[PDB]
């Protein structure tokens, strides 16, 4: 199925997932399209920051779901 | 002092917690549901729910700046944990989508959403066939793009724009395969208090980099939405008052955290950096939090989140809580916690 994904510019990617990947395997096809490394990527979608281990299916994920792609300001 | 509020305890590289508590702990409707969840079968240092309603409790009764150890704790952290700097936003997305799941199936279920979240409509249309669709989605935040944008309305703006879907992005129009098309982005609901994520960040790709985004951002005391809805209300217009404005020091991978509030929604503001917590005036919290060129002589400091609140809402979600607010079986294990402490 294919999902959206606004990335750091704001823009609209596609991404065709299964309802079964996991939260990594969205992250590694992210970086195929976005060259963005997994382990900064964190994704929003409905008010949750989406969870390593997860699947899209455990959110309610489907086709034409909009993911946001942010990053990390860390401060102490 | 002649703040009249309390910090809270550094303990290490705490500062976004901190930041963060004092943004929940002003938002006064979710604190009074806090004070409400049925804690009273929890374990002490296990509780999240019981951690915040102790936090809150503090920093509403305290005269010195207020610890965080039993928070952490309950989050399962140890000491080096205290000592990892973190996002405000990534904190603010985990803790409540926890508060609101330990809110289920209690007197204050759906207070979270009731709070914080809207609804958005994308709609997409193709180009060359007549195929179209629509998905309707829920956010508890809004990611902002910064980057060439001059100020908050311009970021609207691109949020709602048109944008083409083309090339490696084609849309995948069902029997017609992939096909080009025009998506777009509208907002059916806002909510009563709305939280605002400035993507102050960018990777290259070439050289593995994540950068901070320091540029110069211009946001409003007093934010008026209503063209970006798709229908408006006009016995509720989506005005939004400026509330908190929390604030990030340095780069991606470190820095610092500190939150400006006018906790009444007023227009008196302070700052609450960890334990020191100061008077401060309209411009110090927003104009200067712009961000933009620094001098020689610390840098790269500006707004990272902002804080709206629905200006129709704001006598509601800002009500005045009292000790009438406060379940008295709460006070009690508050009371029992601290002279078990002090043995």
């Amino acid at each position: 199925m294919q999902i959206f994904v606004k990335t750091l510019t704001g823009k609209t990617i596609t991404l065709e997932v299964e309802p079964s990947d996991t939260i990594e395997n969205v992250k590694a096809k992210i970086q195929d399209k976005e060259g963005i490394p997994p382990d900064q990527q964190r994704l929003i979608f409905a008010g949750k920051q989406l969870e390593d281990g997860r699947t899209l299916s455990d959110y309610n994920i489907q086709k034409e779901s909009t993911l946001h792609l942010v990053l990390r300001l860390r401060g102490g | 002092k002649h703040t009249g509020y309390v910090g809270l305890k550094n303990q290490g590289a705490t500062c976004y917690m901190n930041s963060l508590l004092q943004t929940l702990f002003f938002t006064n409707q979710l604190r009074k549901a806090v004070y409400m969840m049925p804690t009273e079968g929890d374990d002490s240092s296990k509780s999240v729910p019981l951690a915040l309603q102790r936090v809150f409790y503090e920093l509403q009764h305290s005269d010195k700046p207020v610890g965080t150890k039993k928070l952490t704790k309950s989050f399962g952290w140890e000491t080096l944990d205290s000592f990892m700097q973190e996002d405000v936003q990534e904190l603010c997305r985990v803790l409540l989508d926890n508060v609101e799941n330990k809110m289920k199936g209690t007197c204050v279920e759906g207070t979270i959403p009731k709070l914080f979240r809207g609804k958005m409509v994308s709609y997409i249309q193709c180009k060359e066939v007549d195929y179209r669709s629509d998905r309707r989605e829920d956010y508890y935040d809004i990611q902002l793009s910064i980057k060439g944008k001059k100020n908050i309305f311009e970021s609207f703006v691109d949020y709602v724009a048109v944008e083409q879907l083309d090339g490696d992005n084609k849309y995948d129009a069902g029997e017609h395969g992939l096909q080009e098309a025009e998506k777009g982005v509208k907002f059916l609901t806002l909510p009563p208090v709305l939280h605002l994520q400035l993507m102050r960040f960018m990777y290259d790709p070439q050289t593995d980099q994540n950068i901070k985004i320091n540029d110069r951002f211009e946001f409003p005391e007093q934010l008026p939405l209503d063209e970006f809805l798709q229908k408006t209300d006009p016995k509720d217009p989506a005005n939004y008052i400026l509330h908190a404005v929390l604030v990030h020091s340095g780069d991606n991978h470190g820095g610092h955290y500190v939150v400006y509030l006018n906790p009444k929604g007023d227009g008196k503001w302070c700052k609450f950096d960890d334990d020191v917590v100061s008077r401060c005036t309209k411009e110090e919290a927003i104009e200067h939090n712009y961000g933009g060129h620094d001098d020689d002589l610390r840098h790269c400091t500006n707004a990272y989140m902002l804080v709206y609140i629905r200006e129709s809402k704001l006598s509601e979600v800002l009500q005045a809580v009292t000790d009438h607010d406060i379940p008295q079986q709460l006070v009690e294990r508050l009371q029992e916690e601290k002279r078990i402490e002090a043995q």
